[PDB]
């Protein structure tokens, strides 16, 4: 503890968190139809179990995992299946994907949940498989199944459960409100995780730019001992698992290794809240919290949205587009993607619905690199982005891999501090995609 | 096999050596003449033909002094009588030592000064060469009796000799060499003065 | 085509950097121009205009967009070359230097960010080598509006054409005077007692280059540049520390032969080279240890060629040598990654 | 057999296409007359060596192929030196070491080892003559482009170096010119050579596009 | 398809 | 002292920038750093041994017998011979060693530097120790220049050099500028 | 003469050395 800070890089972008983190979490009227993609997680894609025209209740297991590394899909609301086919996906390409379409009946009747009894009584494996049959996908961006992470963590020895409450992305305030209003729930979820993984204490960390969240967390968790609330600095690449681990524990996650090596596990606050809900009440992951902000939105807010709700309904709920949105990002400005259209659904990993106007989007006129070395002074991983970009532009991906293309996390600190405006992150993404394509080809060859 | 590998190499070396020897026996003669003629051409630029009769590069002296060390005085005798003596002087300049030649007559009057070797920066102190400026031709009537030991310096130090625009170290070295040569001739009488 | 992130920026630009560097150079350039007068102004104007025009022509030939002219990469080089030249120099000296730098040194390699050598110092070295007489004629300070400096048309005849200046308007500086007097079998103390004052040399009351003369306004500009986070303190700190330490050691060893410390600092283009010229981003290391090595080597070479060399100042030569050595330093002193040791293999825990 | 002569001048140049024999190209080039003299000496030695090797082609055991040939080359070089030290001493003093440094001339040995071993005497001789004319052309173009920039004058002291009969080549360009000193110096050689290489590239591309 | 979609090199 | 002589040979009297010796392999192999380093080490070793052997042959065979005009021939022959040995003995006695020194040895057999340096030594009339030091200095200067020009050419391989100058012409221009930068060491030693 | 014999001796020594080296290695 007693954070080492360091980080060895980082930027201070405009937070813009004061225009949305005022109102409480709103609610959505039930939209007519929901589009649920069958791949809302990492790894394999779940297989459907219902047919067209079937009647399902709120919480039914529409799709099941084909392998260990997957996650089921649960019906957000009671209704009738109308399509098991192609649906638009929340991807920059705009291509379609396999997915179900559910017509909202409007009754909104819950299924007979399999509630547990005395959650602090059972062995860790039973709780882990209960989480597995809950749809938890780790709503922090990595969309990785929480059950696999917990099962792997139980194998080793864990000395600390680190709740990643440091929402660092600009314009995003979902974590702030979810921690202000659900402090008891997040503390109980942290306790349940600490029981699942035999550990010592939880070190729940929040950034210093959220005094209300810190006060609420400290008020909620002061009678139970090992629970701790920590104040990390206000840095952009601070929510990352590796950077937060280095800041709190003081060690470094070895390259090509997992967080369990240093005996620390990282979970987002929304993921821990979902785990707490699943363990205490048996409710699967059906809805989450998203942040709608930007200069083109009449009323920025945080909305509790069902999975599969179209983006257009979300925009209409918050008043409407008060002008022409130059960009419609899905997530923070440093990692968001351009939405092809407003009919795209909301996957479990969707974090924001930013509507950036012209005055918020900086102009960029690319120029030759002047080798000012401002990239090296901002990279959290201590790489040399200029050399990586030079080798990627020359199609020498092998040379770029030597300079740190393997360890890059695409945080976007490169292009933020570039005098001659260069899309360094675009180069890195293109090089990684080319490496993945070559790897796929050569693997198929075998 | 080993037959070719050594036989052909030895044969090449032997035949080529023989041909080179046949060339040497012819060219060794004519190369010495060319080098001696080059030496005479360099010497003649400061010594007019009428003054000397015998061959200057046949009776070269070797004189020890107290400062310069060993000298290479070449006499120029018309009829058993010394008329001019040609020697060389060395002095540290800016880019390195400067080797110049002096051809001073039997009465102490300088008959001409030429700079043989120098490594000064071109375009700034290259005027010492007689093919670029007439400055080196200043020492043509001066001696140790019409110029006391106050005018044998550049104008910067209070003398009578002009200095190059932007370069004074090289003229200082040349004037010092000329003065030292004249004083060396004055010290060693008879065999150098007559 | 789809657009990639991030969608945020810090409003930085190359134009702002170059304009800030020019603004930092302005207080010393004004002091230099006022002290020497109209010929200095004419030389500076000619050098800057020639730099801009030749950059425009080179951009037109190579096909690059004309917006590259507006980033200040050529105006800064012209400014540095003009302030690095003798004050009362002919126009063709400045024009030739500008053509040799913007051209061979910068545009022949592709443009900004591609050249491996410093353009301004390359032009200065080429001018010194090609024309030694015109680059070693230092005019005494003749302040503007002083009743002794030439008028506005006499100064035009001085700068353009070839009218000889005067008998008595040209003197010797400090380093060259010290070396000459040492070659005149005088000890290294008598020379500095009656031929050098530190207070006047620090203010800038001595003959020298156009902007080199003042070692205080340059220091203020460099400090402001460091506080603006445009340059890194490693190179200036290393250069100044190395030169001062070597000079002090030499003075302590042989006081009657070596002069060091204040004399070495307040003489020549050491401060200007350390702050504004050796900190060229395109031709400097990108690491911290690399920058420290760059600065230490620059200082050592500058002092070595100053003391035992054949030049009175070798800031340009040291900078060019270290620019040549830069790529090896870049490829052998890369910063440590995350979760890896210095050698690069993964950490063990 | 004349086709090789017409091809070795521009299509395959010893120092402009094959990137060989750069030491004499860059060192003895300060005057056009020096370049012409070096080029002609190299042409003479090339012709003689090539002819001798072609005549003695049917042997030269491959395992010892290098030194043997070097031997022959060395002979024709050494004799050459001892000729021009005895009857062209004024030219010999200027060239100095590089007249002796023809044994290691990469172009000479490469052409010897690449053509002479598989061709008759006359094609060998013609090839050598073409290579030497190409070398001479390069050493005259670079020599002139450096001399003009350094002093303004074209071929100079030809009456002394190459004999009074070649006085007619003494022509002055840009009278009343002090010249740029950098062209004579070593930095002036590499830049001029690079510019000539780029000009050759450009003219070749223009011809190819016209084709 | 989506799994075969990859980024285009920046201009 | 010997340190001043070595430094002067390396910097003040560099065999390439102000000597114009061994330019063809220097401009043909410097595209890649590892071959440049290998050839630099190999040529340093070969030039040192060649200088030592040339001095021994000149002061023990050529001069006592009265024949000097054969010198060039003798020198090259000996050196060539020696190089061949230094090559083939490396092939299988240390097979791992034939990846950094042996592969590049064929080149330096005829380099104009292994021949240039000994003749220059001959002109100055150096002794055995001075000849060996001169050879090693010339070698360490050839290295110091190749292992510095390779870096620049590799930096420029990834640059944006115009299509009319990419490759050899830009290398020649960079070499000219590097010689103009080395010119500052003149007269220091 | 005393010179040609020495030249031939050095030549045959180099030839025998290279031949033995090629044979053994
Ligand atoms: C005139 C005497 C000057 C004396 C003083 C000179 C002092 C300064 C020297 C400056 C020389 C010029 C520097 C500017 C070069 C700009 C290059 C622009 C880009 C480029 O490569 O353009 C190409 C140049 O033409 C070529 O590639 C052809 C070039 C042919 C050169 C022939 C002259 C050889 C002699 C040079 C001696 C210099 C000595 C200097 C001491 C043609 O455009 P591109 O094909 O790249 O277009 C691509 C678009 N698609
Ligand atoms: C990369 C770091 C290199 C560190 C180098 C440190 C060694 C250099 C300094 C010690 C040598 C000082 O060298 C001393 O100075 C003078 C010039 O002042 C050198 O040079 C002097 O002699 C040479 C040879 O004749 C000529 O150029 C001229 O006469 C003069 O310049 C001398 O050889 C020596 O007397
Ligand atoms: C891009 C275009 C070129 C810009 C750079 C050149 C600017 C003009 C420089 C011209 C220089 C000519 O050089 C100088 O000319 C001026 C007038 O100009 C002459 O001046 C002459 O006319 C002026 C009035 O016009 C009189 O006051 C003066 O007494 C008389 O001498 C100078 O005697 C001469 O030394
Ligand atoms: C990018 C900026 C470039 C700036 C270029 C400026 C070029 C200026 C050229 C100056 C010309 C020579 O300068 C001039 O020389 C001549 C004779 O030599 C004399 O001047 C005489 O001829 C010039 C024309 O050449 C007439 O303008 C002048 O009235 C007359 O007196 C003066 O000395 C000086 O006016
Ligand atoms: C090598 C790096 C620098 C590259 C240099 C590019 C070449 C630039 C020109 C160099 C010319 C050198 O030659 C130089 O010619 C100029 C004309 O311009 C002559 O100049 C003469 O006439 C001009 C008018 O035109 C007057 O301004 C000048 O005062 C007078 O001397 C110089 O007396 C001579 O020294
Ligand atoms: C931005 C607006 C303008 C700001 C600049 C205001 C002017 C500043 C520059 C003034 C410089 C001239 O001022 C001074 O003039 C005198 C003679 O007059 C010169 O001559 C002398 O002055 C100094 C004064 O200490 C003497 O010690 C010294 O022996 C000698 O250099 C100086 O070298 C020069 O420094
Ligand atoms: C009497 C003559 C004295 C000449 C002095 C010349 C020294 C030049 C530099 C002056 C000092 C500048 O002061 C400098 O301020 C910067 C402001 O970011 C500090 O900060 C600097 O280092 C820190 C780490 O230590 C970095 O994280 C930071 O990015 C960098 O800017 C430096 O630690 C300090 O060295
Ligand atoms: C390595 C990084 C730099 C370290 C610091 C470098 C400082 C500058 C170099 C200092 C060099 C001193 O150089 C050396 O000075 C000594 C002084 O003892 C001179 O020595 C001379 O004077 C001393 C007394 O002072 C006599 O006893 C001695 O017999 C005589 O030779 C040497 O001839 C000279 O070689
Ligand atoms: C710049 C940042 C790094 C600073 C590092 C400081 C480390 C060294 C500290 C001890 C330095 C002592 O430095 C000492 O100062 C004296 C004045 O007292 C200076 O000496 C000064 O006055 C003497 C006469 O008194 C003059 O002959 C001399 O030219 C002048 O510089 C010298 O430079 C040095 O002899
Ligand atoms: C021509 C003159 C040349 C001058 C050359 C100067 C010597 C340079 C070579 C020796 C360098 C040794 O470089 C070695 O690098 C390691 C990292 O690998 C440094 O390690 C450390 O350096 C600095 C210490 O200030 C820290 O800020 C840095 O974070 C850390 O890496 C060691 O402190 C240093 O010993
Ligand atoms: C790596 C960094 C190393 C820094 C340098 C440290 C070593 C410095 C050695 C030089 C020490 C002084 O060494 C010696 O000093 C003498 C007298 O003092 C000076 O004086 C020299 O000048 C003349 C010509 O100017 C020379 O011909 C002569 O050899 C010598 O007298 C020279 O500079 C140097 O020959
Ligand atoms: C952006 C750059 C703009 C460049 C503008 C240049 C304008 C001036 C053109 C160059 C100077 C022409 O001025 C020149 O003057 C000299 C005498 O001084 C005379 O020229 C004479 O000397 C010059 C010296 O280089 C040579 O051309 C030649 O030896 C002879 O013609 C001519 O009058 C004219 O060639
Ligand atoms: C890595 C870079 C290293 C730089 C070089 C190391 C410093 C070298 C300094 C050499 C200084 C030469 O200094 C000059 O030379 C002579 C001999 O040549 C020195 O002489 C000194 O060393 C010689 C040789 O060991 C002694 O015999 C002598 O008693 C002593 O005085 C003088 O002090 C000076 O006149
Ligand atoms: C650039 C970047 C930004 C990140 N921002 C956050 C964040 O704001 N909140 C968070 O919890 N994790 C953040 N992370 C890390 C992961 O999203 C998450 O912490 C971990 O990988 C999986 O946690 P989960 O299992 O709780 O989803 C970030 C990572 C990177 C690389
Ligand atoms: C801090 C700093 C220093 C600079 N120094 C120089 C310099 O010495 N010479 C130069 O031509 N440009 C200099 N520039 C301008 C820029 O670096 C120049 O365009 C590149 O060297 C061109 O390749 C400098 C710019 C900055 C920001
Ligand atoms: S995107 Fe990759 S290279 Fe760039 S700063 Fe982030 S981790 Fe470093
Ligand atoms: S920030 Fe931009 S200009 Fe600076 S080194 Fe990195 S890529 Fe180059
Ligand atoms: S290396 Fe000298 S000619 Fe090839």
């Amino acid at each position: 503890y007693f954070n080492l800070s360091s980080i060895r890089g980082g930027v201070h972008p405009a937070a813009h968190k004061d225009l949305s983190a005022a109102l409480p979490i709103g609610s959505l009227p039930l939209p007519p139809r929901l589009y649920l993609p069958l791949r809302q997680h990492a790894g394999a894609e779940a297989l459907p179990m219902v047919a067209v025209g079937d009647k399902v209740l709120k919480g039914q297991l529409l799709a099941f995992p084909p392998t260990e590394v997957s996650a089921p899909v649960h019906a957000p609301t009671s209704g009738r299946i109308v399509a098991i086919g192609p649906v638009p996906a929340p991807h920059p390409s705009g291509l379609t994907t396999t997915g179900i379409v559910l017509e909202s009946d409007g009754e909104d009747r819950w299924i007979d949940l399999d509630v547990s009894t005395d959650p602090f009584a059972e062995d860790p494996l039973v709780l882990a498989d209960r989480v597995a049959k809950a749809g938890i996908v780790g709503l922090g961006g990595a969309i990785f199944p929480a059950a696999v992470k917990l099962k792997q963590g139980t194998r080793h020895e864990i000395k600390t459960v680190l709740v990643n409450g440091s929402e660092c992305e600009p314009y995003l305030t979902c974590d702030d409100r979810i921690m202000r209003e659900r402090a008891e729930a997040i503390v109980d979820g942290a306790r349940l995780i600490q029981h699942i993984l035999r550990a010592y204490s939880v070190v729940i960390a929040i950034e210093d730019n959220k005094p209300e969240a810190l006060a609420a967390m400290r008020a909620a968790a002061e009678h139970f001992g090992a629970i701790e609330v920590m104040a990390v600095p206000a840095l952009y690449p601070m929510g990352s698992a590796k950077q937060l681990i280095q800041a709190v524990t003081g060690r470094e996650v070895p390259a090509g290794g997992r967080s369990t090596d240093v005996g620390v596990l990282v979970h987002n606050a929304g993921t821990v809240y979902a785990i707490q809900q699943a363990l205490r009440f048996g409710r699967p992951l059906i809805s989450r919290v998203v942040t709608v902000s930007g200069a083109c939105v009449k009323t920025p807010q945080n909305l509790d949205v069902l999975i599969g709700t179209p983006v257009q309904a979300l925009i209409d709920a918050c008043g409407g587009l008060s002008g022409d949105p130059q960009q419609l990002l899905l997530g923070g400005p440093m990692m968001g993607a351009v939405l092809p259209s407003t009919e795209v659904p909301v996957i479990k990993g969707a974090t924001g619905l930013l509507a950036l106007a012209r005055h918020e989007l900086p102009n960029k006129d690319p120029a030759p690199c002047i080798r000012c070395a401002s990239c090296v002074d901002a990279c959290p991983m201590g790489l040399t982005p200029l050399d990586m970009a030079l080798y990627a532009r020359a199609d020498d991906y092998d040379g770029a891999s030597e300079y740190g293309l393997r360890d890059c996390i695409l945080c976007g600190c490169c292009s933020y501090v570039c005098p001659s405006h260069i899309p360094l992150v675009h180069y890195f993404q293109y090089a990684k995609g080319q490496q993945d394509e070559r790897r796929s080809a050569a693997r198929k060859s075998d | 096999m080993v037959a070719y590998q050594g036989l052909s190499l030895g044969l090449v070396c032997a035949v080529v050596a023989l041909l080179l020897l046949t060339g040497n026996i012819m060219t060794h003669g004519t190369i010495a003449e060319q080098q001696m003629q080059d030496r005479l051409a360099t010497l003649r630029e400061v010594l007019p033909q009428s003054l000397y009769d015998n061959n200057p590069l046949a009776d070269s002296f070797k004189v020890q002094d107290a400062e310069l060390g060993e000298v290479e005085v070449l006499p120029a005798r018309l009829q058993g009588k010394l008329t001019a003596v040609v020697f060389q002087g060395r002095n540290i300049g800016y880019g390195g030592p400067i080797e110049q030649m002096m051809s001073v007559d039997a009465q102490g009057k300088i008959l001409g000064v030429r700079v043989l070797t120098h490594k000064e920066t071109p375009g700034l102190a290259d005027k010492i060469e007689a093919s670029r400026s007439d400055w080196i031709k200043v020492f043509d009537g001066l001696s140790l009796e019409n110029t006391a030991l106050d005018k044998w310096k550049v104008k910067k130090d209070g003398g009578q000799f002009d200095q190059f625009a932007g370069a004074t170290i090289t003229p200082r070295a040349v004037v010092k060499t000329v003065l030292q040569g004249l004083q060396f001739q004055a010290r060693h009488a008879e065999q150098l003065k007559a | 085509s789809v657009a990639a992130g991030p969608f945020a920026h810090d409003r930085s630009s190359v134009n702002r950097i170059m304009l800030d560097v020019c603004l930092a150079l302005t207080p010393a350039t004004l002091f230099g121009l006022v002290m020497f007068g109209w010929p200095a102004i004419n030389l500076w104007l000619v050098t800057c205009v020639s730099a801009l025009a030749i950059e425009a022509a080179c951009l037109r030939l190579l096909g690059q967009p004309m917006r590259r002219l507006l980033d200040g990469s050529a105006l800064l080089t012209g400014w540095l070359l003009a302030i690095s030249l003798p004050p009362w120099a002919p126009w063709w000296i400045g024009v030739g230097g500008s053509l040799f730098a913007i051209g061979i040194g910068k545009q022949l390699y592709g443009g900004i960010g591609q050249n491996p050598f410093n353009p301004a110092m390359l032009a200065r070295v080429a001018l010194l080598i090609a024309f030694p007489l015109q680059m070693t004629t230092w005019a005494l300070p003749h302040p503007l509006f002083s009743s002794s400096a030439p008028g506005f048309f006499d100064s035009l005849a001085i700068t353009f054409a070839g009218a000889p200046l005067a008998d008595g308007m040209t003197g010797a500086t400090a380093l060259g005077n010290l070396k000459t007097e040492l070659t005149l079998n005088r000890t290294a103390q008598e020379i500095l007692e009656g031929g050098f004052s530190t207070i006047s040399a620090l203010f800038g009351s001595t003959p020298g280059s156009l902007g080199e003369t003042s070692e205080l306004l340059l220091l203020v500009g460099g400090v402001w540049l460091v506080l603006r986070r445009i340059i890194h303190w490693e190179i200036p700190v290393a250069i100044l520390a190395s030169v001062f330490v070597m000079a002090t050691l030499a003075y302590l060893i042989n006081p009657e032969r070596y002069a060091g410390g204040l004399y070495q600092l307040t003489s020549g283009g050491l401060i200007l080279c350390a702050f504004f010229i050796a900190t060229d981003p395109v031709t400097s290391p990108i690491s911290r240890v690399g920058r420290l090595i760059f600065g230490v080597g620059c200082g050592v070479l500058i002092y070595v060629i100053r003391t035992w060399g054949s030049f009175p100042e070798a800031a340009a030569f040291a900078v060019l040598f270290m620019n040549a050595l830069t790529p090896l330093i870049d490829r052998y002193w890369r910063p440590r990654a995350y979760g890896r040791n210095v050698r690069g293999k993964p950490l063990v825990a | 057999p004349w086709q090789y002569f017409t091809s070795a001048l521009w299509q395959y140049n010893v120092a402009l296409v094959q990137m060989l024999a750069l030491c004499p190209t860059l060192a003895v080039t300060t005057t056009a007359t020096n370049g012409l003299g070096m080029g002609l000496a190299t042409t003479l030695v090339l012709v003689m060596t090539n002819a001798l090797i072609s005549s003695m082609r049917h042997t030269i055991s491959p395992e010892v192929r290098n030194p043997v040939m070097i031997g022959v080359i060395a002979g024709v070089v050494t004799l050459t030196d001892m000729a021009m030290n005895a009857w062209m001493h004024e030219l010999y003093k200027v060239l100095g070491l590089f007249i002796a440094l023809i044994v290691t001339n990469c172009a000479v040995l490469g052409r010897a080892e690449s053509f002479c071993l598989r061709n008759p005497v006359i094609p060998s001789i013609l090839d050598g003559a073409g290579m030497g004319a190409g070398f001479t052309a390069v050493l005259v173009v670079i020599g002139g482009i450096r001399e003009i920039l350094g002093s303004g004058t074209l071929f100079s002291q030809a009456s002394s170096l190459l004999g009074s009969h070649f006085k007619w080549m003494e022509i002055t360009v840009i009278p009343d010119f002090q010249g740029i000193l950098l062209a004579i110096l070593p930095p002036g050689a590499f830049i001029v050579l690079g510019f000539l290489l780029a000009a050759k590239r450009v003219i070749d591309r223009k011809r190819a596009e016209r084709r | 398809t989506l799994d075969t979609w990859r980024w285009d090199k920046p201009a | 002292e010997y340190v001043l002589f070595l430094l002067g040979t390396v910097l003040v009297h560099n065999v390439v920038l102000v000597g114009f010796l061994g330019l063809c392999p220097f401009m043909g192999v410097s595209s890649k750093l590892d071959p440049s380093i290998g050839l630099a080490v190999a040529t340093t070793l070969v030039m040192g041994l060649g200088g030592a052997s040339s001095w021994l042959l000149e002061h023990y065979v050529l001069l006592p017998l009265g024949i000097g005009f054969i010198r060039i021939l003798a020198y090259i022959v000996v050196i060539a011979g020696m190089v061949q040995l230094i090559e083939m003995i490396i092939r299988k006695a240390s097979p791992s060693l034939y990846r950094s020194l042996g592969i590049y040895l064929p080149l330096i057999t005829t380099n104009c530097a292994v021949l240039g340096v000994p003749l220059l030594s001959v002109r100055e009339g150096h002794d055995l120790t001075m000849a060996v030091l001169f050879g090693l200095g010339s070698g360490l200067g050839f290295s110091l220049i190749m292992i510095i020009f390779a870096g620049l050419r590799e930096r420029l391989a990834l640059a944006n050099v115009p299509a009319a100058f990419s490759g050899p012409p830009i290398a020649f221009v960079t070499a000219g500028l590097l010689a103009l930068a080395f010119m500052g060491f003149g007269g220091l030693i």
